RNA sequence: GCCCUGAAAAUGGAUGGCGCUCAAGCGUGUUACCUAUACUCUACCGUCAGGGUUAUGCCCUGACGAGUAGGCAGG
RNA sequence: GUAAGAAGUCCUUGUUUGAACGUGGACGAAUGAAGCUUUUAGUGGGCCAUUUUUGGUAAGCAGAACUGGCGAUGCGGGAUGAACCGAACGUAGAGUUAAGGUGCCGGAAUACACGCUCAUCAGACACCACAAAAGGUGUUAG
């Protein structure tokens, strides 16, 4: 659904031997608490060697965009294991948040490579400070000064069936 | 192996079956393997041992007399017997509570501090 | 659906009535279930149980089984009871004199009794000497 | 004969839990909290925000 | 004569009363001393965790065709005889391996006080002997359960909570609440996958209460 | 990733038909909605069980109801 | 395979340097809810599906081992269908749903949003299941 940012951390369980085991921190694009967990689990048993068993969450917690109305050209990473050996993506996107910035990548994956919430992996999402390091063409179309544009074709929704005007669309 | 010899099995204690291959004698009972039998009669070069041995749907008893060597103490009831005496001591304690045992129970709160473990992030 | 673990509208047998077309046994567990009922001895439901019983589960118990019976200690003066028919026996030549309640009782067993001395009494004269069952002793007959 | 639900019906409410009159009463459920300004860590903070 | 019953029930009326006041006093202060440590760990800079919950509520989300042997007899020792039919359970290792066998056609989760009373006092049913007789006094709860001290509903919805000594006795009393299926709607277009992509059944650890609540 | 080709005959013919082209098609997401002898509530019929009562009956309570070969019972 | 207790634990001295029997004193993981006979119908090498595994070749496939279902079974959906999805049935009413669907046939949004696609018979469940390995100055994103 419409996603949101977690910060998780995991602790993985102590022992006598290790107390005070590592801590280990992630950020996670999820709808929900539940697929946020899963994701860190899924994510930590390939990086170390723990287990929903063998270990415990810490501290699940949300995190909202600093400046949500501020407009930002956001370029992010991704990969998915397909079909060969795993390769890596960057796009850019113009939007306000993280959140929209990974909605509309991920309807775009699936819309232009058929690739699946389950296929995708994001490594990073980051904002673009300067200008000049743009270097997608989509995005550096609208950086432009002074930019206009019309909208040239209008169609107007209808609320009836039948109408006797001999509609115009203008603008 | 000596100590296969200076073991005492009185009547009523429990053995497993283990023959091994080093004494052609008395190699009993191809899937009598690794099955508990208590003790019912004791002579020399010799022991007895009962089995429940299920034919069809219900469990008959055959008895059996095997040598000292295939045989060995059963450590099945340990942890029972050394239940019932603590059960002991805590009834005593109690009469000067929860005996029975537990599931492994949900890991209740705690705090985890922050001294020189900062968390680490990181990324696939 | 249910997925049931019981099957379902179970009978649970038991011989609510019994077989018989008897008015006056129908009398018989006519009192017994009022007895039984609201006394709260369990004498009066054994009988009662008894009653609803066939001619093959009802064997017949001799003078001589009566008298094994009271030869028992601290039990010769006890009501004796056979919910079903009692027979002679000219194998015993002694036999006491206590009281006995049955459905039937044989003439020739019913003569010893009375001869012995006693009386042969019925299951209603019973329940107004005993109700609870209070001093009885039941007796049956060997199945096989 | 016939089951009548609490929730509603606040007679067969009070037949049961006589606490509700006062809970009511004193509204139990609109109820404000002390207030505290428990600030929280530098360390805190940095953590949840980056790094 | 009749004025010793009067007496009677006015006795056990006071009780009732300083019982459910207690127990409101112990849920907040409870629920609050929760929050304020949480404070405490973020304002030193800690951590706090709360405790692993030690309740679950379950409900039944297939039916009784095509189910195989061993789920259906886990589901059978549950008492989750239909579909939609419920329980709580304690949870530990045990029912945890029972709660994995069936996930494929249960949902569950951790419940809240408020659902767990709403599901007590509407649907709530008890057993004499025996027939899911309806509460509807706390006189059938002292009769049988009293025997543990529960001698009120909300006695009874705190040894659940809370979960007690004789959580298994008052649980087994419960008859297993006989729910409908939600008003809204289950949500998701298909039902049969976990809660994570986007199906119903599995662990989702607290939108049952959201879910019971539509479904009672 | 989508599109074309990537071979298949012979009565006239079928994404089910109409027809649809920023779709009424493909992928994905958010809501609302339709709808079964399924779930919940109520009544009624029958069976089963449990209780009560000077009457193979009367009363109270509750859970259930698929069905061929075939079996039992009441009519 | 065995064990998870009152047919179990702990004090009391007569019969081969001691064992067995006997005398009397003190006290237990989770969830859920009977046994014994007696007797006789019909069926007793039939059909479908999944996953384990041995042997396999043009392709298919043949043998065994569970499990589920049809056979005996109606209901909603898949346009239609013995074995696909849901769900199992007393007679009625009100409400909510499942699976499948909401342009018209046809009850229900010609709803909202982001992209892609023009096919000289597009497509409207796919399956590196077949045609199969590629070809193309058509298009989009890397």
């Amino acid at each position: 659904a419409h996603f949101k940012e977690y910060q998780v951390i995991g602790r993985r369980l102590p022992t006598e031997s290790v107390p005070e085991p590592k801590l280990f921190r992630m950020r996670i694009f999820a709808s929900n608490e539940v697929i946020a967990k899963s994701r860190y689990w899924y994510f930590l048993q390939k990086l170390h060697k723990v287990k929903k068993a063998s270990g415990e969450i810490v501290s699940i917690n949300q995190i909202n965009e600093a400046h949500p109305t501020k407009v930002k050209n956001f370029g992010v990473w991704v990969r998915y294991d397909s079909r060969s050996g795993t390769h890596n993506m960057y796009k850019e996107i113009r939007d306000v948040s993280r959140v929209a910035a990974v909605e509309t990548l991920y309807q775009d994956m699936a819309a232009r490579h058929r690739a699946r919430f389950r296929s995708i992996h994001i490594l990073k999402v980051a904002e673009i400070e300067k200008t000049a390091d743009v270097k997608r063409q989509y995005v550096k179309q609208f950086l432009t000064k002074d930019l206009k544009f019309p909208l040239p074709h209008r169609v107007q929704k209808s609320t009836k069936t039948f109408s006797y005007k001999r509609p115009s669309t203008f603008y | 192996h000596l100590s296969t010899y200076l073991k005492v099995y009185k009547v009523g204690d429990i053995v497993d079956i283990k023959a091994n291959g080093s004494i052609q004698k008395g190699m009993p009972h191809k899937f009598y393997q690794g099955k508990t039998g208590v003790v019912y009669n004791v002579t020399k070069s010799s022991v007895g041992v009962i089995i429940n041995k299920m034919v069809g749907n219900r469990y008959l008893e055959k008895r059996l007399n095997l040598r000292v060597e295939h045989i060995k103490h059963s450590k099945c009831r340990q942890e029972f017997l050394e239940r019932v005496k603590a059960n002991a001591a805590k009834r005593a304690e109690a009469k000067a509570v929860q005996l029975k045992r537990q599931p492994a129970q949900p890991r209740e709160s705690r705090i985890v501090s922050t001294e020189g473990n900062v968390p680490q992030t990181l990324a696939p | 659906g249910i997925d049931h673990t019981s099957k379902q509208h179970k009978r649970s047998g038991h011989r609510t009535a019994p077989k018989s077309d008897n008015v006056y046994l129908k009398l018989l567990v006519k009192l017994y279930t009022f007895l039984a009922r609201r006394t709260d001895a369990p004498f009066n439901k054994v009988v009662l149980k008894a009653l609803f019983l066939s001619k093959i589960n009802r064997p017949p118990v001799s003078v001589s089984r009566i008298a094994r019976a009271l030869k028992q200690e601290g039990a010769a003066n006890k009501t004796v009871v056979v919910v079903g028919t009692v027979t002679d026996d000219a194998r015993i030549f002694e036999f006491p004199k206590t009281t006995v309640a049955a459905l039937r009782f044989t003439a020739g067993a019913r003569a010893k009794i009375v001869k012995a001395g006693g009386e042969c009494i019925t299951l209603d004269q019973l329940a107004v000497r005993a109700p609870k069952g209070q001093n009885t002793l039941i007796l049956r007959g060997p199945r096989n | 004969v016939l089951k009548k639900n609490p929730l509603k019906n606040k007679q067969v409410l009070l037949r049961l839990n006589p606490y509700a009159k006062v809970f009511a009463a004193e509204k139990l459920g609109s109820k404000k909290a002390e207030k505290t300004g428990t600030k929280p860590a530098a360390v805190f903070t940095e953590t949840l925000k980056h790094d | 004569e009749r004025a010793a019953r009067k007496a009677a029930n006015k006795e056990k009326r006071a009780i009732i009363l300083e019982r459910n006041a207690a127990y409101q006093k112990e849920y907040e202060t409870a629920e609050r001393n929760i929050i304020q440590a949480k404070r405490d760990a973020k304002a030193a800079g800690s951590y706090y965790v709360e405790a692993q919950h030690k309740l679950v509520f379950v409900v039944r989300i297939k039916g009784i065709n095509k189910i195989p042997p061993k789920p259906r007899k886990v589901l059978q020792l549950l008492r989750l005889t239909r579909i939609n039919s419920g329980t709580f359970v304690k949870v530990t290792k045990a029912t945890l391996e029972l709660l994995k066998l069936i996930e494929p056609y249960v949902a569950y989760g951790y419940p809240s006080y408020s659902t767990i009373r709403q599901l007590v006092y509407k649907r709530g049913f008890g057993k004499i002997n025996k027939q899911r007789v309806p509460l509807s006094d706390n006189a059938i709860i002292e009769a049988n359960l009293g025997k543990y001290g529960i001698l009120s509903i909300d006695d009874l919805i705190h040894e659940i909570i809370t979960v007690g000594p004789h959580f298994k006795q008052a649980n087994n009393f419960l008859w297993p609440f006989k729910l409908s299926n939600p008003s809204g709607g289950w949500g998701v277009p298909r039902k049969f996958k976990h809660f994570i992509q986007g199906g119903s059944f599995g662990n989702r650890e607290e939108f049952i209460n959201k879910l019971v609540k539509s479904m009672n």
